[PDB]
């Protein structure tokens, strides 16, 4: 009962023929998955298995080992922050502080409109901009809040 | 269009590795050719592959990954086992405080690619891989472009340049875990698996991708293969110490005033890259400890050491994250427990209980809720996350910790 | 081992001509055979001449080599004369801006002989040639290493497959001359003459090489061939309108994002060429003017034309010449009139003083050393190298500047 | 007087018996002769034209006609520049230039050693890959002075 819709199942399709073998684009599907979604549906492993020619098991457990895949929330935003040793020195906290002042959420929850989880992470690659936060695949470095509220603006 | 990346700052004394990635931009393959580039691959076809090893080995080109292997002596052990074989580049970089291999892949990608190409025909490998972590979605899709650039001009493709060496390069992206940096985890990532290391022995160059010959290097280590064609490896071994030559990249950040990443010889001395290059500490501060990455913590008496990979070097992947007076080490200590925590893969017994119990009895000492019993207890699992392991996550996770204890006793006493 | 080739960008929306071309390398036979070639050919063999002929002309294929004269038509001509009848492929591409064909021969030379073999039993000749400007060095190589390869495997020499039907086709190579593209030049140079035109009529087909009927066509044409066998003239005739129907080859160069050869329907616009295919313009500049190679000027308010052979068509070889708002008119003309300067054959007395005049009285009003006289003296002279011109270099020599003249005069009338 | 080397006269009469008639294979002849000795030597025509059966007339007259022979220079090497309108638009003089720094010529000078002759050309079909030029047989795209200087290095 449960079918990609196509503009979908063509991205995935893409990805598996992209490797020698098929199984070797299970994490680029997942992306993509997600991406369209906002998140994992558990529903939409079952086919995924059958097109990367595995099995169910194989993928569920894939999906629950790597961090960024996420079952249980939908968001059409996530905000990854770094908790880690240079941001904390920097100043992590003023950011998830700043954070809770415009949109009313801590680290783990969902705006009640479905629009923005904060989820924290550890070191991003960018230490040097310490604290760092990403929107999605964007990335940047926390000035300030009148500066963050401005950045958050931009994504509708 | 790129999604947004942070504009590190980059500086080089030498201007290699960062001639153009010194920019904080995308350089295509145009400003590429126009410096020279993909004239090292174009003389390096011409020789043998057995030269190109040869050239490699006599550089001193050690890996930037972190652990300083020698690349020649990676490669010759590779090709003394039968093809087919592959080539990988890791860019999965995710030890606290190292952002230096992201510069060369969003800046000047060709600088890899050209390196991929030259290594992956120096071992007779005709797939190559690029693993990228999942948290650099720029560096993946500024790849992606280049690749077919390339393509394009006949660099990648069927008989390169008349060549009769085929490669094709795929870009595969991680999906959270910083275990997928590991080798073998990698590997098996790559074959669709779960981040699990294997048994060392054998090493990838023995059995790999798929159990064949496997070579897997560095961004940085790669990306210096060009140089070494180009300039010859005489010329080359001219730069800094003939016995740790050519650049070394240094990611710098904390309490500093410049923090970015730094081209520098590794003669260079860790207070030269805090006070000489990095300007010095911010509010002139004293300096209390640099944390190489997770992996190290080096005291205040320990900053004119030379940055390479002799025993009393600073070594690692040149990760320098500066820590002043006014900061707790305590809490630093916490903050590396918590990482390792997140991180165990959990296949070995001490590595998943001692991580897990590390952190959890360290924050209970940080906020001043421990038991005589958790601070025994701390104690020894920091001692004994290593048994059993399989590979280099749990060999350190309890090591930067321990040395905070042995530098730092009278910070440590404070909590108890 | 081939000589050095610049890898010319090429793309493809039908995936026909440039279906192995769109990669800048040497495909080989077996690479050919593995993608259905020589199937054609081997069809072809089994249908008569008159029916291959009926197939082309109803196909409605053009030819490639500037005029657009329809193919079947040609052939249906020489077919008319008592034999030996002699197949000429055209491989002397000098034009200014014009190199389409080159990634035909230098990368899919099997597509192109093919093509001949067809080409040559439709019409009864025994006897192919295939001339190449003598600045292709690669493609000579090139080619003269399928011709072998096609002759082991038992597509070239007598009784081809069983069919009773003989063909060696012998590679000429040019040595300078522009004209020698001109298909009675073309000849005259086989015979081992000079490049000197002869008075059409009669044309080739009537009296050619040796005085024998001669079919002359361009390289790009003669590619088309093998998939009009392939796929029947209807399915062909399906590939853009319905009157000019077929695959047309693009080469655009100059202030373009992305030059190259495009491969496309006849139907796109000039516009859709530069903007839509070839990334638009360098700097996002205005388009100023494009020149048909050394033929045409196209103002910016003609870029909604279609690329066909239709009176308000481009037509041509398709060649696109971008400038854009920057680039000075009168400089650029100077540079046609210099081409043609150097390529008149001289034998008509108003193409030989003309085309020498229009460029040395045009030099002196770009250097601003022309005298009032030199002005006149240059409109006249530009109006008057076509009379008693026996070939068509003399009756557009003076065409694109004219054209520039009238469609920007303020940017001449400046030149005073 | 004057007589192939054997080696040489061999290759010329490969040529002559390739095409059905003997004086086709003037340009083959004449190409094959001027890769032989870096130009055409005037005391080469008489026996050419003995070969081809051809009036020496006959074979001067091709000789001056076709503008790829050089009657006068030898060099070792021949660097054709373009000079047509694409090439020259999209930088023709810069490649000139960085030319005259590294060889210390002009178009139409030969170097003193008699190594490297630069030949102005009209366009070579490579418009594309504008600024053209070629060393004998190889062809190249300019993109600046040091990638020019490490290409002329391949040629000793
Ligand atoms: N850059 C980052 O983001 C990052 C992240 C985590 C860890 N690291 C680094 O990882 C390092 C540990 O890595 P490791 O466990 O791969 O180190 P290692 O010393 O076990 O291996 C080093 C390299 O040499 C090869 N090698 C070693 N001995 C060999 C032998 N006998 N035969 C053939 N090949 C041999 C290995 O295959 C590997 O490629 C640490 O020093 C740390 O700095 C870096
Ligand atoms: N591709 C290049 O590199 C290049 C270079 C220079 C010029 N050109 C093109 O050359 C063109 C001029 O060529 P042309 O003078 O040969 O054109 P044309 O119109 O005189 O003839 C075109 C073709 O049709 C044939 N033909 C025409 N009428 C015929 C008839 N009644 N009976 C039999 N055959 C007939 C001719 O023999 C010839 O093969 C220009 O439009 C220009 O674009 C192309
Ligand atoms: C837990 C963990 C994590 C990582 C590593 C190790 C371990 C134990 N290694 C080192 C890796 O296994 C290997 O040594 C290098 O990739 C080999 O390349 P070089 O020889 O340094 O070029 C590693 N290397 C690298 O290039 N990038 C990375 O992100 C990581 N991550
Ligand atoms: C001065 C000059 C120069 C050329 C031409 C014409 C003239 C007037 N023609 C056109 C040629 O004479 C003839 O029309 C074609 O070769 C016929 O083939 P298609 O009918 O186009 O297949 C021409 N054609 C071609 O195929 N290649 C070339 O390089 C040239 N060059
Ligand atoms: S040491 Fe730790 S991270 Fe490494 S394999 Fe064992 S459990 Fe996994
Ligand atoms: S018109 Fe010009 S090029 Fe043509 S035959 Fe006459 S003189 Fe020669
Ligand atoms: S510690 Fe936050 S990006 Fe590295
Ligand atoms: S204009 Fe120079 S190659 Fe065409
Ligand atoms: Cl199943
Ligand atoms: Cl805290
Ligand atoms: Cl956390
Ligand atoms: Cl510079
Ligand atoms: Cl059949
Ligand atoms: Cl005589
Ligand atoms: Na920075
Ligand atoms: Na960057
Ligand atoms: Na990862
Ligand atoms: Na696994
Ligand atoms: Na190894
Ligand atoms: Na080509
Ligand atoms: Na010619
Ligand atoms: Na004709
Ligand atoms: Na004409």
């Amino acid at each position: 009962e449960f079918e990609f819709p196509e503009e979908l199942k063509t991205k995935l399709q893409e990805h598996i023929n992209y490797f020698p073998k098929k199984r070797q684009a299970i994490l680029l599907c997942l992306h993509e998955i997600q991406n369209y979604y906002g998140y994992i549906p558990p529903e939409s492993l079952k086919p995924l298995a059958d097109m990367l020619e595995l099995p169910l098991n194989h993928v569920e457990g894939v999906v629950a080992f790597y961090d960024m895949f996420d079952r249980e929330d939908k968001a059409k935003y996530r905000i990854r922050v770094c908790v880690s040793i240079v941001c904390h020195l920097m100043g992590t906290n003023k950011l998830l502080k700043a954070l809770e002042n415009i949109l009313g959420i801590k680290p783990g929850e969902v705006t009640p409109d479905g629009k923005f989880k904060i989820v924290p992470v550890q070191c991003l690659g960018a230490c040097s901009e310490a604290p760092v936060f990403m929107v999605n695949d964007d990335e940047y470095k926390f000035e300030s809040e009148v500066q963050l509220n401005e950045i958050l603006s931009r994504y509708t | 269009s790129y999604p947004a990346i942070p504009r590190i700052y980059a500086e080089t004394t030498l201007n290699m590795l960062l001639k153009r990635a010194k920019k904080p931009r995308v350089h295509s393959i145009d400003e590429y050719l126009k410096d020279g580039g993909y004239q090292a691959l174009e003389k390096a076809l011409n020789m043998s592959p057995e030269e190109i090893i040869d050239w490699v080995d006599k550089s001193t080109l050690r890996g930037g990954g972190g652990a300083g292997f020698p690349t020649g002596k990676k490669w010759k052990f590779a090709v003394q086992n039968p093809g087919p074989r592959y080539f990988i580049c890791n860019a999965d970089e995710s030890e606290p405080g190292t952002f230096k291999d992201r510069i060369i892949i969003e800046r000047d990608p060709h600088l890899l690619i050209e390196g991929i190409i030259i290594s992956s025909y120096a071992i007779g490998a005709n797939e190559a891989y690029i693993y990228i972590r999942g948290e650099y979605p720029a560096g993946y899709y500024i790849l992606r472009d280049a690749i077919e650039e390339a393509k394009k001009k006949g660099f990648l493709g069927k008989n390169i340049l008349g060549s009769g060496f085929d490669l094709e390069i795929y870009v595969a992206r991680g999906a959270g875990a910083y275990i997928c940096g590991e080798e073998t985890a990698l590997i098996e990532s790559l074959e669709g698996k779960r981040g699990h290391p294997r048994l060392k022995p054998p090493y990838p160059v023995q059995k790999g991708l798929w159990g064949k010959p496997t070579v897997v290097n560095n961004v940085e280590t790669i990306a210096n293969v060009p140089f070494i064609i180009s300039m010859g490896w005489e010329e080359y071994r001219y730069i800094g110490p003939s016995d740790y030559a050519g650049p070394k990249l240094f990611p710098v950040s904390g309490k500093v005033k410049k923090p970015g990443v730094y081209e520098l010889p590794m003669n260079t001395t860790l207070r030269e890259v805090i006070f000489k290059y990095a300007g010095g500490t911010l509010g002139n501060k004293k300096v209390k400890a640099v944390f190489s990455g997770a992996l190290d913590c080096f005291s205040s008496e320990e900053l004119d050491i030379p940055m390479d990979y002799s025993p009393l070097g600073f070594g690692g992947t040149g990760t320098v994250i500066v820590l002043t007076e006014e900061d707790d080490i305590v809490e630093a200590a916490l903050k590396i427990a918590e990482f390792y925590e997140h991180e165990t893969c959990g296949q070995c017994t001490p590595c998943r209980v001692g991580c897990y119990e590390q952190a959890n009895l360290l924050e209970k000492i940080y906020k001043g809720e421990a038991t005589e019993q958790d601070w025994e207890g701390f104690d020894f699992v920091n001692r004994n996350i290593q048994p059993t392991s399989i590979c280099g996550l749990g060999a350190v996770a309890g090591r930067l910790i321990r040395q905070t204890l042995e530098k730092f006793p009278e910070e440590w006493e404070k909590y108890r």
